[PDB]
């Protein structure tokens, strides 16, 4: 662990629960504005005090404080790095998180319950000592080929990993901080969310739009204020279905890669779409998809 | 396909043999098959349902809570593992981590 680093170039697990790294918080700003549904907040840790490494697409563990609520020591809760490897400040000392507050009415007594961890982070205080666990990810690595096409289907706080994708790609700073990767290809993000004001990072992902017409396309899905012609609120599955033929066309390319992230249950609607549009050209999307994971071109992380 | 997944337990001494379609996590299959399995998030997002493969193979393309070193031994998450083969596996393997 801790000193556990001797192999590969991908920072994975240079820190363990058996050797926490009590990172410290810099900022903690909302992401859902008034009118939005629920609480989702941007959280930024300082890295000074350790050798924490990472890149875009990896996950970072956070350990909650507490020894009395279920008898045993608290456990890891994993989160996706919301920032490039350099951190959110285009250096190498920071890193940003995308955390939604988990609440639900009890299965039995109906009482609203608050997940120990995210309820911790969401209300977190600047300079509040936080134990971080090293990175744990290799299924959502971002390819080093500018030419590559990055398809990104995310819902809710699944917008983490595409931010690191899109930021590095189209952030002026990083663009100069990573001269040996000037994205000239074409990336495409489909973003599913309940409300306009729920559109996380809207006023930057759209800045990335007007600046790179040719390298980035941006499709919202807003169920609570968007309807398909067949008279049904807009879910990402519905947006994919609408652009199935298009999208299918993309991934049939040679170096076209796909990235899906967000809460479990988003992948079934989308496989159905590509399936139908792909079967028209005669092909089992299950088989075609079956083989694209081997070729490392299909990337799924849903929790 | 639909492979046999013999659940073995290091304690009470269980070798419970179960059948799992190609499209169902190892958890739900045996679980609703008369065998109450340990689990929590049921979203590949914790360790409760951890498993230690013996002989066999599954599919781990829906995870990311997922140490390349951990998985390198044969550790599985029953709540999200598709039998890529006839799979023998030992459950209750969540303390082997951390
Ligand atoms: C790879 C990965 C990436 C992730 N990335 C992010 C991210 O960037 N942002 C993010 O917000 N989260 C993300 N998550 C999820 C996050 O790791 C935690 O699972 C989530 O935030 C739960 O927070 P908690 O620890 O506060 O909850 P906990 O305290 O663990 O409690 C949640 C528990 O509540 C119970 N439960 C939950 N809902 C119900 C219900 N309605 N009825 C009955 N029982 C229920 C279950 O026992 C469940 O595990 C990710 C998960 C993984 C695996
Ligand atoms: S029950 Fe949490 S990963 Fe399986």
């Amino acid at each position: 662990t801790q000193a556990k680093a001797k192999h590969a170039d991908v920072p994975v697990n240079l820190y363990r629960p058996n050797a926490p790294f009590i990172g410290k918080v810099i900022s903690n700003e909302p992401l859902v504005k008034e009118g939005g549904i629920g609480i989702v907040q941007h959280i930024k840790f300082d890295l000074t005090g350790g050798n924490l490494k990472y890149i875009e697409g990896q996950s970072i563990g956070i350990i909650p404080p507490g020894v009395d609520k279920n008898g045993k020591p608290e456990k890891l809760r994993l989160y996706s790095i919301a920032s490039t490897r350099h951190g959110d400040d285009v250096d190498d000392k920071t890193i940003s998180l995308c955390v939604r507050q988990l609440e639900y009415k009890h299965p039995e007594s109906g009482e609203t319950v608050y997940g120990v961890c995210s309820t911790y982070l969401t209300h977190i205080e600047p300079g509040s000592e936080v134990k971080i666990t090293g990175p744990v990810g290799k299924e959502m690595l971002l390819p080093d080929d500018p030419e590559a096409n990055v398809i990104m289907l995310a819902t809710g706080t699944g917008i983490a990993p595409m931010r690191t994708y899109l930021w590095r790609m189209f952030k002026d700073a990083e663009r100069a901080a990573n001269p040996e990767y000037q994205f000239k290809g074409f990336s495409w993000l489909v973003f599913g969310v309940p409300t306009t004001p729920n559109i996380l990072y809207k006023e930057e992902l759209e800045e990335i739009q007007q600046k790179y017409p040719d390298n980035f396309r941006l499709t919202y899905a807003i169920s609570r204020e968007q309807k398909n012609p067949q008279g049904g609120r807009m879910y990402i599955q519905d947006r994919v279905a609408e652009h199935a033929d298009e999208l299918w066309q993309l991934i049939k390319n040679q170096k076209t890669h796909t990235y899906i992230c967000g809460l479990r249950g988003m992948e079934e609607g989308i496989d159905a779409a590509l399936s139908a549009a792909a079967a028209k050209e005669g092909v089992t999307w299950s088989d075609y998809q079956k083989d694209l994971k081997k070729a490392g071109r299909w990337h799924v992380e849903t929790y | 396909a639909t492979f046999k997944v013999t659940l073995i337990n290091e304690a009470e001494g269980t070798k419970h043999e179960i059948e799992v379609p190609d499209d169902e996590y190892i958890l739900d299959a045996a679980e609703e098959q008369g065998y109450d399995l340990p689990f929590s998030c049921r979203a590949g997002a914790c360790s409760t349902c951890a498993g230690k493969l013996v002989s066999g193979t599954v599919d781990q393309s829906d995870q990311s809570f997922l140490d390349d070193d951990q998985i390198e031994a044969g550790y599985v998450l029953t709540c999200v593992a598709y039998p890529t083969s006839d799979v023998v596996i030992q459950t209750h393997k969540e303390e082997d981590l951390y």
